[PDB]
């Protein structure tokens, strides 16, 4: 069973610019005091991402393209954003994979899902705050994963966003790579400028033609019976084939990076392979 | 399996045979399917044919082995394969759509012992692995020997090199790595694979 | 020919397979004959046999 909606507002594709965000480890080799160039898929420095928020009579979970990799970042307080579904055409005619957090277990499962129009989790403010339905049905399939049990808080209003979870999704050779990162914050408005590396977390074999994805949210049902939304926001960016220049330090962590295609100064930095440039005039590669 | 099985095909990529005994593999996966006897040549990186682009495709940077053997008088049912498609498959991908809305895409072949040798049913098993700076959990049958120091010796901490072995007390590891990496792509101060002592 | 034929030998020289789709050839010839099954290995450059 899935709910009904008639007062929903159309999403507004707001534009917010990232800055030095979305860097992940390319290789599982411990290197210290190292510096080298890598040509891979990265989120460009200074590129602008799209903004989706749930504020009031406005729930934004549309089907978004999965071109070459997605940068996902969420600023939330009350655990509104729960998970995503990946696949092609997102219906029963093909196979689709979900990654879910239903406040008790982490669920990774790919089946022939039949999604409804508005898939949401429903939490009662009273009634000891249980969960509810997501979609309609799902017939035979060949993968399962249920993690360990845990207890998750599912209601908290602090007035400011205190959690920043960032993800990078990649599809390569039938595998879905997941890179994760967490950062404590205190903001009210939007995506904060900064820099934090993301560590490899998951590598699940799917064998799926992945072209689109959709996100799962959570809403609240009041004691009267109507639905009430809670404040949250998330941002979506796309990866491009670019050349980066990463740096390593003691303990083998990435601490700095340069996007070589941003400005002539970055081109000069990538040409001589150094973060510091002395006075002079230098020839640069393309 | 030496006194039980007989393999018509055993081809490995990225690692020579008779070296898998002294090796450790980090992540191992096995793919199993059933095709005709003449289509085993299409299960290779860079091939073409009805299997290589519409049913099962290997990546170009493939590391692993391909094993096949004939299984007549064992598989008698009717099986299916993809005859045509709008595009060709990505490596390590599946397409479980039994039929399109317009026309059916799945062709069938029947397996019986009386069928000729070119059309007989064989089982194919494909393995894939890689080597990282991590514990592997899939190793060969090797026995650990006594650790000696202060002499020119050849060590086998999953890799061969002949040096002198001393005791290191000023090494900080990340609890994942065994050897690490140097500036000139060298490996130094290896770890004992079961203890935490760094040599 | 995918749903009607079954080839036990497909070897190409000077050009890799899965590249003939996006190629144009300017002078194509075809030679046909009939031999035994064990003599197919002799149909190759720099071979010996009857
Ligand atoms: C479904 C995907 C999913 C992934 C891959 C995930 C990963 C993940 N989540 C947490 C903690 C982690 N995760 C969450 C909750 C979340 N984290 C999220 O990414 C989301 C969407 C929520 C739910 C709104 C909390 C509240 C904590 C802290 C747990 C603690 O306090 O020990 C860790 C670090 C564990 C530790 O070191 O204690 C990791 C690797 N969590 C997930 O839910
Ligand atoms: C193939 O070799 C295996 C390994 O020796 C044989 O298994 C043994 O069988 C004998 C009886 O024939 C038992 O006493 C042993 O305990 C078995 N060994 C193990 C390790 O289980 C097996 O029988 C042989 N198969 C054939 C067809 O000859
Ligand atoms: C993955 O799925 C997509 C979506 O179905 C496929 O793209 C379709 O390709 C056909 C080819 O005739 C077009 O008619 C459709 O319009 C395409 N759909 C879209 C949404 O663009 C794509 O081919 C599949 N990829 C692979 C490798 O099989
Ligand atoms: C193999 O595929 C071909 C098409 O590539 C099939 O030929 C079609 O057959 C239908 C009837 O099933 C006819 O109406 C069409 O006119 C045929 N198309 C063409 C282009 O000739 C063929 O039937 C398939 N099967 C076999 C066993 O050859
Ligand atoms: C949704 O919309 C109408 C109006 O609310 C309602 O009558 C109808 O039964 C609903 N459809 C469902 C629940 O499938
Ligand atoms: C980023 O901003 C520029 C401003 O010129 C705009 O043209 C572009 O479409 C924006 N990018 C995206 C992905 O919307
Ligand atoms: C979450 O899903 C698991 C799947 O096994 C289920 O056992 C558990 O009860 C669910 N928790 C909820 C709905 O709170
Ligand atoms: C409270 O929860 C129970 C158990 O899910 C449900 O049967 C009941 O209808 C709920 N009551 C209200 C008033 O929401
Ligand atoms: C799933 O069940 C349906 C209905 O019985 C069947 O047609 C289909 O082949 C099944 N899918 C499999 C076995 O992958
Ligand atoms: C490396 O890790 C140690 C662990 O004690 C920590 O104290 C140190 O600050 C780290 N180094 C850097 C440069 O952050
Ligand atoms: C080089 O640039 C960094 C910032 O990238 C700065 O902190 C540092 O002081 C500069 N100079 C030297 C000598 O490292
Ligand atoms: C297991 O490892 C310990 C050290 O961690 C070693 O002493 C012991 O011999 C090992 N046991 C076997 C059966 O290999």
């Amino acid at each position: 069973t899935c709910l009904n909606f008639t007062n929903l507002a159309a999403p507004a594709y707001n534009i917010a610019s990232s800055s030095r965000r979305g860097v992940y480890y390319p290789d599982d080799i411990f290197r210290s005091d190292f510096l080298h160039l890598v040509n891979d898929y990265f989120l460009p420095f200074g590129s602008n991402v799209t903004q989706f928020f749930t504020q009031g009579t406005n729930i934004d979970n549309p089907t978004l393209p999965f071109r070459d990799g997605v940068y996902f970042a969420a600023t939330e307080k009350s655990n509104i954003v729960r998970g995503w579904i990946f696949g092609s055409t997102l219906d029963s005619t093909s196979q689709s994979a979900i990654i879910l957090n239903n406040s008790t277990n982490l669920i990774v499962r790919v089946c022939n899902f039949e999604l409804c129009k508005v898939p949401l989790f429903v939490v009662f403010k009273s009634n000891n705050s249980q969960l509810s339905h997501l979609f309609s049905d799902s017939f035979n399939c060949t993968f399962e994963y249920v993690s360990r049990a845990f207890s998750l808080d599912i209601r908290e209003q602090s007035g400011n966003f205190v959690d920043l979870r960032e993800f990078v999704f990649r599809n390569r050779n039938g595998f879905l790579h997941i890179y994760e990162g967490y950062e404590a914050i205190s903001i009210v408005r939007g995506l904060p400028a900064g820099f934090n590396v993301l560590k490899p977390l998951l590598k699940i074999p799917f064998g799926l033609n992945v072209t689109s994805f959709k996100t799962f949210l959570a809403v609240y049902r009041v004691a009267a019976g109507s639905i009430s939304v809670a404040s949250s926001a998330y941002y979506v960016g796309y990866l491009k084939p670019l050349t980066f220049m990463l740096s390593y330090d003691l303990n083998g962590t990435i601490k700095n990076a340069v996007d070589c295609s941003q400005d002539p100064l970055a081109e000069l930095k990538c040409t001589i392979k150094n973060f510091n440039v002395s006075k002079g005039i230098y020839q640069t590669s393309n | 399996l030496y006194n039980s099985t007989l393999f018509s095909t055993f081809k490995c990529y990225g690692v020579s045979p008779s070296k898998l005994i002294d090796l450790c593999f980090t992540s191992v996966y096995a793919d199993t399917f059933l095709i005709r006897f003449s289509e085993v040549r299409q299960v290779a990186p860079g091939e073409t044919g009805v299997i290589a682009d519409y049913n099962y495709r290997l990546p170009d940077d493939f590391t692993g082995c391909v094993i096949a053997w004939n299984t007549a008088n064992q598989d008698v049912g009717s099986y299916f394969y993809r005859s045509h498609r709008s595009t060709k498959l990505k490596p390590f991908e599946r397409d479980l759509s039994s039929d399109e809305n317009g026309v059916r895409t799945l062709s069938t072949y029947d397996f019986n012992p009386n069928v000729p040798l070119d059309y007989q049913a064989t089982r194919v098993v494909v393995l894939s692995f890689e080597l990282l700076n991590a514990p592997a959990t899939v190793c060969g049958p090797k026995l650990s020997t006594e650790l000696v120091k202060n002499q020119c010796v050849n060590f086998n901490f999953n890799g061969l090199k002949g040096t002198g072995v001393l005791t290191s007390s000023s090494k900080r590891f990340q609890s994942f790595q065994q050897f690490g990496r140097d500036a000139s792509d060298f490996t130094d101060s290896v770890r004992d694979p079961q203890t935490l002592e760094i040599l």
